[PDB]
């Protein structure tokens, strides 16, 4: 598991990738095709919240659901 | 949430 202490041990310029590395497989389970885009969207969130989402499945799911609805709305807006 | 975000590529 990724912890606050582990994340702080990393070079600051690496911290988002450490999060993305752990977030992606879970998001890909939920959304196999679009996981890469969704992970990119969530990585904009603050690291503390991302750490919480990594260890709370309900929290991750609800943010992923939001990301998907925003992506779909944007698809209609670009159309 | 920003739908223009850069796509993640996993290692």
């Amino acid at each position: 598991p990724l912890t606050a202490s582990m994340l702080a041990s990393a070079p600051p310029q690496e911290q988002k990738q450490m999060l993305g590395e752990r977030l992606f497989p879970l998001i890909q389970a939920m959304h196999p095709t679009l996981a890469g885009k969704i992970t990119g969207m969530l990585l904009e969130i603050d690291n503390s919240e991302l750490l919480h989402m990594l260890e709370s499945p309900e929290s991750l799911r609800s943010k992923v659901d939001e990301a998907v609805a925003v992506l779909q709305a944007h698809q209609a807006k670009e159309a | 949430l920003n739908p223009n975000a850069k796509v993640w590529q996993e290692i």
